[PDB]
C-alpha cells in the first residue's frame, strides 16, 4: 500500500512538506486530494502529458526513491484539512489510497 | 457541470443497496470515467469501482463479490448495486468523474487519466435497524 | 503491336529478368551510398538512461 505521516504541524507562513511513501511509487504516478470535513474531496494536483511535470501552480511535488514529498508553499491558516496521496499498482489492476494526513496549523 | 446522488437514507443490515448519480451540463459525457468511492467517518477514502461507456468495469477485488456498477447513458445516470449490507459499511459515499484526456489513438492506449475533478454530494449511508 | 494467335507459354518462376532486377537496384542503391559521410567515430562507450519525465 502507501505510507504517510499521520499529522504534520507547522506555523503559518512556512513551508510544510508531506512524504507519501509506498511500494507502488517506484513506478506509478501519484495523485493528491484535499477534503474538508463534512464535504467532498478536491483534486489539487492533476497531470498533463508525461514529460511535463504534470502541473506547477501553487503546490509542487518531488520524487526520491519510494518517497514522494508534497511541498506546500506559503502555509496560511485556511488550508486546514486532511490530505491524501493516491496511486495504483504497477500491475495496473486496482487503486489504493494513502492512509490520511492531518494538517496542523499553529 | 452538475451532479447529484440518489439514496434511500436508512438501509437494514443483510439487505442490498441501490444508488445512482445523475449528471448534467456535460458537453462530452461520453469520454470520461465514472466511479464510486466511499468514506467511513474519521477514516481514509475507499475506492469501490469504475465504469466506462464501452461497458468495461473494474472493481475493488476485496469488495468485488458483493458489488456491481451499471449505467444508463440517455439520462447520464450510472447506478450502484451493492449486496449484503453490513453495519461496518456505514459511511459517506460518493460518485465522481475521473477525466481522461487524449493524445492520440484510444485503441493503442495513447490516453492518460486527467484526475478525478468532480465530486458528489455525499450520502449518509446508515446501515441500522 | 497486337499479334494474332500465338500459342506461347510463359515461366514466371524461371527468367533472368527477375535475376537482373535484383542485381540492378542493390548496385544502384549502393552507388548512392558512396559519396556520403562514413561516420564511424561514434562507436564508443555510449551510456544512457530512460527519458525523464
Ligand atoms: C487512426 O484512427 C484513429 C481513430 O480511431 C485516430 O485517432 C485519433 O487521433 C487523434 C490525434 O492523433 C486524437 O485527437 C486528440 O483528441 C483529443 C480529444 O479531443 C476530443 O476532445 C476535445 C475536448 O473537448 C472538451 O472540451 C469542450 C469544451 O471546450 C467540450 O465541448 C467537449 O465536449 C469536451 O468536454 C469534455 O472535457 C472537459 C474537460 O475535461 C470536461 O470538463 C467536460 O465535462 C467534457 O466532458 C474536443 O474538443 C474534441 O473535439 C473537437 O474540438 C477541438 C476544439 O479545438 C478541435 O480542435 C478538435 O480537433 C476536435 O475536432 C475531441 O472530441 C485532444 O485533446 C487532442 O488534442 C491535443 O493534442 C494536440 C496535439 O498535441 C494539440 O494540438 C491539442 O491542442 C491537444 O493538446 C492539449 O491537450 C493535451 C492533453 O493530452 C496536452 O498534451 C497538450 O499540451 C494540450 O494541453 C493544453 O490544453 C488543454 C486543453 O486545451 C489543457 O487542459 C492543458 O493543461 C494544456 O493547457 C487530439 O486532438 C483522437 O482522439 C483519436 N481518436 C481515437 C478514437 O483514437 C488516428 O489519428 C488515426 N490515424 C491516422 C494515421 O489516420
Ligand atoms: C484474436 O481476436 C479475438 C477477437 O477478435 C481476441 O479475443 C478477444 O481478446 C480481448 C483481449 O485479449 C478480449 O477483450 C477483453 O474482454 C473482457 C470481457 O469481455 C473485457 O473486460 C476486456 O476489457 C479490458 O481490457 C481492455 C484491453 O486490455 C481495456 O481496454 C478495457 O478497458 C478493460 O481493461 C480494464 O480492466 C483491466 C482488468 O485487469 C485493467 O487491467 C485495465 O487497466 C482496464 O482498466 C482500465 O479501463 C477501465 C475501463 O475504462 C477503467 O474503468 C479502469 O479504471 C482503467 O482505466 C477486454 O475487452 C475479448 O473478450 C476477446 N474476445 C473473445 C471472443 O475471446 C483474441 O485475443 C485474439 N487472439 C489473440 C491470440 O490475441
Ligand atoms: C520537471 O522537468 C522539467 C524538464 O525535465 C523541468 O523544466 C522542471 O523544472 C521539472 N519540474 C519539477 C517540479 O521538478
Ligand atoms: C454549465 O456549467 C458551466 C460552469 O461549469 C456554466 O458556465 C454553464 O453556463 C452551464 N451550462 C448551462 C447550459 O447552464
Amino acid at each position: 500500500e502507501l505510507t504517510q505521516p499521520p499529522s504534520v504541524s507547522v506555523s503559518p507562513g512556512q513551508t510544510a512538506r508531506i512524504t507519501c511513501s509506498g511500494a507502488p511509487l517506484t513506478s506509478r504516478f501519484t495523485y493528491w486530494y484535499r477534503q474538508k470535513p463534512g464535504q467532498a474531496p478536491v483534486l489539487i494536483i492533476s497531470r498533463s502529458s508525461q514529460r511535463s511535470s504534470g502541473w506547477s501552480g501553487r503546490f509542487s511535488a518531488s520524487w526520491s526513491g519510494t518517497t514522494v514529498t508534497l511541498t506546500i508553499r506559503g502555509v496560511q491558516a485556511d488550508d486546514e484539512a486532511d490530505y491524501y496521496c493516491q496511486s495504483s499498482d504497477t500491475s495496473d489492476s486496482y487503486k489504493m489510497f494513502g492512509g490520511g494526513t492531518k494538517l496542523t496549523v499553529l | 457541470v452538475q451532479l447529484r446522488e440518489s439514496g434511500p437514507g436508512l438501509v437494514k443490515p443483510s439487505e442490498t443497496l441501490s444508488l445512482s448519480c445523475t449528471v448534467s451540463n456535460d458537453s462530452r459525457p461520453s469520454d470520461h470515467s465514472w466511479t464510486w468511492v466511499r468514506q467511513s467517518p474519521g477514516k481514509a477514502l475507499e475506492w469501490i469501482g469504475d465504469i466506462h461507456y464501452n461497458g468495461a468495469t473494474t472493481y475493488n477485488p476485496s469488495l468485488r463479490s458483493r458489488v456491481r456498477i451499471e449505467l444508463d447513458q440517455s439520462i447520464p445516470r450510472f447506478s450502484l448495486k451493492m449486496t449484503s449490507m453490513t453495519a461496518a459499511d456505514t459511511g459517506m459515499y460518493y460518485c465522481a468523474r475521473n477525466a481522461i484526456r487524449i493524445y492520440g489513438v484510444v485503441a493503442l492506449g495513447e490516453w492518460f487519466h486527467y484526475g478525478m475533478d468532480v465530486w458528489g454530494q455525499g450520502t449518509a449511508v446508515t446501515v441500522s435497524s | 503491336i497486337h499479334l494474332e494467335n500465338v500459342t506461347e507459354e510463359f515461366n514466371m518462376w524461371k527468367n533472368n529478368m527477375v535475376e537482373q532486377m535484383h542485381e540492378d537496384i542493390i548496385s544502384l542503391w549502393d552507388q548512392s551510398l558512396k559519396p556520403c559521410v562514413k561516420l564511424t567515430p561514434l562507436c564508443v562507450t555510449l551510456q544512457c538512461t530512460n527519458v525523464t519525465n
